[PDB]
């Protein structure tokens, strides 16, 4: 495996320009993948975890945001983390980002966690650059290996009883968190359905109820159903990411939904923060920004 | 000669909320909320221009036939005359033009290296040449791979 060589290579470039790649081999890519994939399948596709945690949004392969978030929040093991998923596509280091993250769950994986995202999903990551990384710089079998991967990532997790956490948001089909628990890894991301909501529905504040997507999949859920579905649940709050938010935080009916997003000026085109969100053990949420320097 | 600098910056923090829920077990700080530094965009260019939607699609439909293929490998010995095969690019669907192409084996010559070998029939796809991937490729470009081959060619071929 030689997960702490990997890890030393992994963080070798902190002091250097952004941009710097960090190659690491094939077979070193591929235990990380087949190691991973073991762990995701033994722990439940619904987290049940515990404060101390802090948790995060998108990265999309910008590496070198992801390393001032861990020197910021604390390098694992400091804190326990829950990643929202969407850590490739869009950014040119799709590789490091995807290898440090498998590499820390498989070093600590009682206290680190990671969550699918729309873009750990093979129709979606060979259109938006993941696959055209790999291929560049690996090789497709490869990219395969990563898919095989991410299909066995969990789906959501619940902090403490309080709070549920997915990428995307809710589904007008989810009734009972035993929907997501019998859900069978592998598995691929369906056009609609469950799944699908889960990873890709979004809130609007214009929406009462249930309404269609801009996107072209899933749905979108107003503040009502939120509420309704809290109350039903005896949970708090939904903390999910998937949408780009201008301070890396944003709340939604009230502040019964938070959005993170880690992923500061985001691909460039975008001239946001990237936040997370702390939970202590007494279940303050509090947030840590990260803005990019003028 | 790259020095990264960090620092942290305070600003105001959550305000206190109206009434909230006396049920409810999480509750948010009112403390001041961490601005940490990260690269400027100078410092770290973020754009991607390398993402290309369109013919990534255009690549995808291509190669989602080709898995319904039974694959093969075949190893040829290029001599004099060359491969003994010649080529047609086919589109995934109808009028699609140039630039996303199956390449499909339009014609073995006879007597050639490829027809007494015996393996390589008219229509067979050829998915990999020399470790370069034909799927979802210009004609051109697949000439040119098939030209720069030399000594013993591995193949790997699709049939339907
Ligand atoms: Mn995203
Ligand atoms: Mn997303």
């Amino acid at each position: 495996l030689n997960l702490d060589s990997i890890i030393g290579r992994l963080l070798e470039v902190q002091g250097s320009r952004p941009g710097k790649n960090v190659q690491l081999t094939e077979n070193e890519i591929r235990g990380l993948c087949l190691k991973s994939r073991e762990i995701f399948l033994s722990q439940p596709i619904l987290l049940e975890l515990e404060a101390p945690l802090k948790i995060c949004g998108d990265i999309h392969g910008q590496y070198y945001d992801l390393l001032r978030l861990f020197e910021y929040g604390g390098f694992p093991p400091e804190s326990n983390y829950l990643f929202l998923g969407d850590y490739v596509d869009r950014g040119k280091q799709s590789l490091e980002t995807i290898c440090l993250l498998l590499a820390y769950k498989i070093k600590y994986p009682e206290n680190f966690f990671l969550l699918r995202g729309n873009h750990e999903c093979a129709s979606i990551n060979r259109i938006y650059g993941f696959y055209d990384e790999c291929k560049r710089r690996y090789n497709i079998k490869l990219w395969k290996t990563f898919t095989d991967c991410f299909n066995c990532l969990p789906i959501a997790a619940i902090v403490d009883e309080k709070i549920f956490c997915c990428h995307g948001g809710l589904s007008p089909d989810l009734q009972s968190m035993e929907q997501i628990r019998r859900i069978m890894r592998p598995t691929d991301v369906p056009d609609q359905g469950l799944l699908c909501d889960l990873l890709w529905s979004d809130p609007d504040k214009d929406v009462q109820g249930w309404g269609e997507n801009d996107r072209g999949v899933s749905f979108t859920f107003g503040a009502e159903v939120v509420a309704k579905f809290l109350h039903k649940h005896d949970l708090d709050l939904i903390c999910r990411a998937h949408q780009v938010v201008e301070d890396g935080y944003e709340f939604f009916a009230k502040r019964q939904l938070v959005t993170l997003f880690s992923a500061p000026n985001y691909c460039g085109e975008f001239d946001n923060a990237g936040a997370m969100m702390s939970v202590d053990e007494t279940l303050m949420c509090s947030f840590q920004i990260l803005k990019p320097a003028d | 000669p790259y020095e990264p600098e960090s620092g942290c910056v305070e600003i105001p923090g959550l305000s206190e909320e109206e009434d909230p829920a006396p049920s409810r077990k999480i509750h948010f700080s009112t403390a001041p909320i961490q601005v940490f530094s990260t690269y400027s965009n100078e410092d770290y260019d973020r754009r991607n221009e390398d993402v290309d939607p369109m013919a990534a699609s255009a690549e995808y439909e291509l190669e989602k036939r080709v898995e319904r293929l039974e694959l093969f490998p075949v190893e040829l010995e290029k001599d004099s005359e060359g491969l003994g095969i010649s080529i047609i690019g086919m589109g995934a669907g109808a009028d699609m033009g140039l630039e996303k192409l199956g390449i499909f084996v339009k014609t073995v010559t006879e007597g050639g290296a490829a027809h007494r070998d015996g393996r390589i029939q008219v229509n067979d796809l050829l998915v990999e040449v020399d470790g370069t991937s034909l799927v979802g490729v210009t004609q051109s470009f697949a000439a040119s791979v098939l030209r720069n081959t030399k000594g013993r060619v591995r193949f790997m071929i699709g049939r339907e």
